[PDB]
């Protein structure tokens, strides 16, 4: 039952070991990988979406 | 495994299209990159927005209330000491949950205990190990009324024992909101008929610890003091908010005193001086 | 061009000739309850033409020296129709809004206001452990009005310009669903806010969902010889409304 | 049993743990999870929002909504500096207490590009056009016109356009600055300029208001957590 | 050896474990097991069986049997309210001691819905009809009879059918209630009435007796262990 | 995985098929779902019915007794301290175990002891660590009668070593009942003449526990306290029966004084008083 | 000698490690995801069942 | 997640086990076989390489 992902290291210069033990979900470790993101909620929050090369509401 | 955006070559231009101009009376914030105003090189930018997520944010263990209690004195209620749960006690811990409106996090508590003799005719003991007990107390438990009151026996409750020498103690706590989310705000009343208590403080109900000392009526009292260091993770969040500039006042409000917006600089215009 | 918006919402349309644009929140579209998230069990009204429909409010008047507004709206619109009387026959309510705010001003005035819807706006007293009034977070459709100074009334909420109430900077309060009624270009703002709360259906007068706050950065400065008195005018509308537990009237 | 030997570094307890604890309340029936609108993964996402910067901070006007104000106004001859500033995103008196300034007032390695953006809010008839430059250290802060071209700079007219973006791009030694006050990285000074006065017909008065926005590009980034040198408290909330 | 460390947690008894610990007398030779009928698997299948509430609990008719009779008759005019109680199955007065009542005073959080039966323990000749409602919150406790029907009702007749249902559904704001008296949850008020009186030949008694049954629907559940506020011990039982 | 039961949706009726109308004369409990008195919605209703299982309910652990005994006094009976075997002294856990009539589960014992130094003239001493013997004793087995009794060797009785400072001892217990199932009730007698006592006691038989200090004559006595905390799993339950109203008085009986049914309201019909 | 089963985790939003260490069936661990159940034995409890739309003893 | 390499011996007269646990790269252990080298950096830094025959800049 074992987990294996890569190590967090730097780019241009691993596959560490992860066994879920206790019973429950709240005993599982931090999930401190998920780099994902979408600034799509927070800018552009709007109809009619914007092209940067028209005049942007002329 | 996600990269930050990298930089695309430009060159001289003459065109209508014009990314310095935009509307900014819409609220659509502005999208320019860098490669639209002057003329940027390649650059193959390897930074990663790592250490700025939500979860590594806030995954870090912060204090929230120190609780004293001895093991001997004259008054019942100075020996153990209880605290009614809740983050909202210390700025640190709090303003860095006050981001959001709603979070959702599992709870991970780690306890630390000093204790401290205190002064009296006769120090030169031989003292053994001290115990301690934690009982959790769900909300509407029982109350306990003393150190030998027959409701610290925890034929349900959730408790731990820990002897001084060890390791801290670490509990994990599951998602324990009746709603969804952990509300950080709440804009309301407490009775239907828009009257009682505003807070804030409605939707706390978190119930209460209690501490005491496991061991008897010792001939030295010893002042202890136990920090509880609380520890999201699996965290959540929605719908945020700007962070607070005024100091807090209480636990149970949000009142404060004005500040000034920031600090002044008596000029307008930088130079050389 | 795209300056000419028409919006249509049951027996009742705004036309507008110089608006900015829309914005959908944090672009979620208002929806009813799919039943992944369903919570109660009995059958809930959705009356979708007597409720979802443009509602105007108290129209308030910009001199050169006020300082801001603030509307409590889920309790603003508790006696305007059919929503009043299904807000007040009910115990649960889920609504969108759609929020339309008029100002209009010749091309010889200057100024900028700002219109920023703000979810769960818990202000603080005036006092610092004082009982606020229901009297003074909401009057209705009855504007509250900030002071730009320190405010130190009795049972009265804490009213400063630089602090927005809650004591976070009001610089920092476009976060949120913001537009920005310059007077040179636009004529109104409009705000699609979806229903954003912890708990799916909730009651609607225990509860103030949100504070949208108009505040003047721009003050309205123009010549000595133009109309001085001009108005602000605030029209919202539900969307995708149902209403759950159907009891007696009244709430206490 | 099973030869074991421990090392240097058990029984402590460190802050930026990752090791899995038991729970205290076992089997525990979670409520279940809800679609909320406006979901943050990653406080880069705020950090890149618009948000005003208070500029006018100058002798009581931070008592007020005056700090938000930067005047402008018809000139004599021409060539002024109506508002200047260091870039110290977390440093700094003027973007100290802007969203980005407190975001970053919880880093203290940063990188990336960062915008400015200016809405215009006077009159539909007055026109006027900005010199909005970017001067790199090495050298003072460019005390006339003249010497505020030589960098990298925008010239913004007011049209039916309102607001411009100076998008100041990534130049530095290293990868990385500082939050904090200190020599040896300094980033560059801001400073705006009258290309032309501002012509406004009669009838109209004089004086207008320029805002300032500020957010983050697409590349920018925070490295090292600290507390922010803003929560200053002395006892407990009872 | 083999490098190992502590974590924080080490050396602590919790009372909701689940370690596999060593037995004290191995290779135990177990009694086998009997096909004994009637087994419970979940304490969910004894708490939606029926039980009698007592009801009538007036200054001192809980020492007796007389608080399990609801006293009913022919009234002059029509519409009066028989019994009412709140709905607080673990903090109410009425169903407290029910077996629906012990099981949640087990326990803190709960949902689901809730029935009640009421058999009609009358004579073989009366008829009458009974207003069975049940008001969510948010108003306060309707007073008369048009004030009653515009809940979740039911008009219940008397034939040989002698037993009734009310099912209450399920209408709430969140998932879960809480067992306990607070002001955040409250969940309804059952109220009784008179649609009709009570028509009863000669030669009959005038008055007889209503019963009242509570079970539990097929989505009740319960979700938080505590220790129940009904235990009140001083000291051992030697 | 099992959920519960979700709704399913409904309408207008007008048909003979009546789920209102039930016999509760016959025994059954009517099984009207929420679907047939008003028009419900369709609910995909995610509860699980998991905390509330047999076996969640009951693996808690509770203490059942205390035992008191120092390690040195004037009398022998005051040093070590016997325990017979019983789950039927402390009100919570038997209540809870009260629900049925049969149960079949294996016992998992915890044992945590603490401390307390006793008053003297020559309290400062330098002591060492404490050591504790936990000797099972089956049903008729030998019976120790002094701290050095050569009764105490354990040749072949379980026991169990502990020194303080260490977390507490633990061992787990397989079903000892002669029968199927531990008799939480039995309706008889023990003599066939229908005579001698009745119980609920002629099937407790159980053995007994017994506690000593290791350590020899202290020139201090030390109060010792150990408490013991039954631990049951792998719980098979059989026919149930309603919970205790009255107050509990013996543990080897069932007799009691009469209690009211419930508090009292002071009046009988609802309104907004 | 592993053992590899589901966590206890709610709904819309795993794959722990057994190993049966000692010599007895008394130290094996609190089987605690026994969710089954059946309301047949205490309600209903009867010959000829009842069909809750026939009269019901008529 | 296991791998296995050669333990240092001497020649003329193994294959342990290494794991590697924590979720960062600083905590994996000093890589203390690393034996490569080339002095053509601090030797030969020339242009125009010699011979060793060749009288070398005659």
């Amino acid at each position: 039952g074992a987990q294996v992902s890569t190590q967090k290291t730097g780019a241009h210069e691993i596959h560490y070991t992860n066994i879920n033990y206790y019973k429950d979900a709240a005993s599982n470790s931090a999930n401190r990988q998920d780099f994902t993101q979408d600034p799509g909620k927070f800018t552009e929050p709007v109809k009619d979406i914007m092209v940067k090369s028209l005049p942007a509401l002329n | 495994v996600v990269r930050v955006a990298d930089t695309m070559p430009s060159g001289p231009s003459n065109s209508e299209s014009i990314p310095a101009l935009t509307a900014a009376e819409t609220g659509h914030t502005s999208q320019v990159v860098p490669s639209d105003t002057i003329q940027t090189r390649h650059v193959r930018n390897f930074h990663v927005r790592s250490e700025s997520s939500v979860e590594n944010f806030l995954s870090r263990s912060a204090c929230v209330y120190i609780v004293e209690y001895k093991t001997r004195d004259d008054t019942p209620d100075k020996m153990y000491d209880s605290w009614v749960i809740n983050t909202r006690q210390v700025a640190q811990l709090r303003r860095k949950l006050e981001f959001f409106t709603y979070v959702r996090f599992d709870v991970e508590v780690t306890f630390v205990i000093t204790s401290v003799q205190d002064d009296s005719t006769r120090q030169n003991t031989d003292t053994p190990a001290l115990t301690h007990q934690i009982m959790y107390v769900p909300p509407g438990g029982p109350i306990p009324q003393a150190v030998d009151d027959y409701n610290w026996q925890t034929s349900t409750n959730p408790s731990v024992f820990w002897t001084e020498g060890n390791a801290p103690p670490r509990m994990s706590i599951p998602f324990m909101s009746v709603g969804n989310a952990y509300s950080n705000f709440y804009d309301g009343w407490s009775h239907f008929s828009q009257t009682g208590v505003y807070g804030f403080n409605t939707l706390n109900n978190m119930g209460k610890l209690y501490f005491r000392h496991v061991n008897d009526k010792t001939i030295s009292p010893i002042t202890s003091k136990v920090r509880i260091y609380f520890k999201p993770k699996h965290v959540k969040a929605w719908v945020p908010r700007p962070p607070r500039l005024c100091e807090y006042t209480h636990k149970d409000n949000v009142d404060f005193e004005p500040k000034g917006v920031t600090t002044s600089r008596t000029q307008l215009t930088i130079s050389n001086s | 061009s795209d300056r000419v918006r028409s919006i249509t919402l049951g027996n009742s349309t705004i036309t507008t000739q110089e608006s900015a644009n829309v914005v959908v929140g944090y672009g979620v579209w208002p929806d009813y309850l799919s039943d992944e998230e369903a919570t109660a069990e009995d059958q809930p009204t959705q009356p979708d033409v007597a409720t979802c429909r443009f509602y105007t409010l108290d129209s308030v008047s910009w001199m050169k020296e006020s300082q801001g507004w603030w509307w409590k709206f889920p309790d603003a619109l508790r006696d305007m129709g059919l929503f009043g009387q299904n807000m007040q026959y009910h115990y649960l309510g889920r609504s969108g809004y759609t929020i339309h705010v008029q100002c209009n001003a010749s091309k010889f005035h200057q100024g900028c206001l700002l219109v920023v819807c703000v979810p769960e706006a818990e202000m603080g007293a005036a006092n610092i452990n004082e009982k606020i009034n229901r009297e003074h977070l909401s009057n209705g459709e009855v504007a509250n009005t900030f002071s730009g100074t320190k405010s130190s009334n009795t049972n009265d909420v804490q009213q400063a310009v630089f602090n927005a109430g809650m004591g976070v900077a009001v610089g920092n309060l476009t976060i949120f669903p913001h537009q920005w009624i310059n007077l040179r270009t636009n004529n109104c703002a409009t705000i699609v806010m979806p229903y954003i709360n912890s708990v799916p259906m909730d009651n609607m007068f225990r509860h103030y969902n949100f504070t949208l706050m108009i505040i003047p950065f721009a003050k309205l400065d123009y010549a000595a010889g133009s109309s001085t008195y001009i108005p602000i005018t605030v029209t919202v509308a539900p969307m995708c409304a149902e209403y759950n537990g159907l009891r007696l009237a009244g709430h206490q | 049993g099973l030869p074991v030997m421990n090392t240097p570094g058990s029984n402590q307890f460190l802050t930026s743990d990752d090791y899995q604890s038991p729970t205290a309340m076992p089997q525990f029936d979670v409520t279940p999870e809800m679609n909320i609108p406006g979901e943050v993964k990653n406080l880069m996402e705020i950090a890149e929002v618009d948000s005003v910067v208070p500029v006018n901070n100058v002798n009581e006007n931070v008592n007020s909504l005056e700090a938000y104000r930067i005047p402008v106004h018809s000139v004599t001859e021409t060539g002024a500096q109506v508002f200047g500033f260091t870039l110290q995103p977390g440093a700094d008196t003027v973007m100290e207490r802007t969203l980005l300034g407190e975001i970053l007032n919880y880093y203290a390695n940063w990188s990336g590009s960062i915008k400015l953006t200016f809405m215009y809010c006077g009159s539909a008839m007055a026109t006027g056009k900005f010199l909005l430059a970017y001067s790199p250290p090495g050298a003072g802060v460019p005390k006339n016109r003249r010497e505020a071209m030589l960098g990298t700079h925008i010239i913004w007219d007011i049209g039916l356009q309102s607001s411009c973006v100076l998008c100041v791009p990534w130049i530095s030694q290293t990868h990385y600055r500082f939050v904090s006050k200190d020599i040896y990285t300094d980033a560059g000074f801001i400073t705006c300029w009258y290309q032309t006065s501002i012509v406004v017909p009669a009838e109209v008065q004089n004086q207008s208001v320029i805002l300032c926005f500020v957010s983050a590009c697409n590349d920018f980034s925070v490295r090292l957590l600290r507390d922010s040198p803003f929560v200053r408290q002395t006892a407990f909330y009872q």
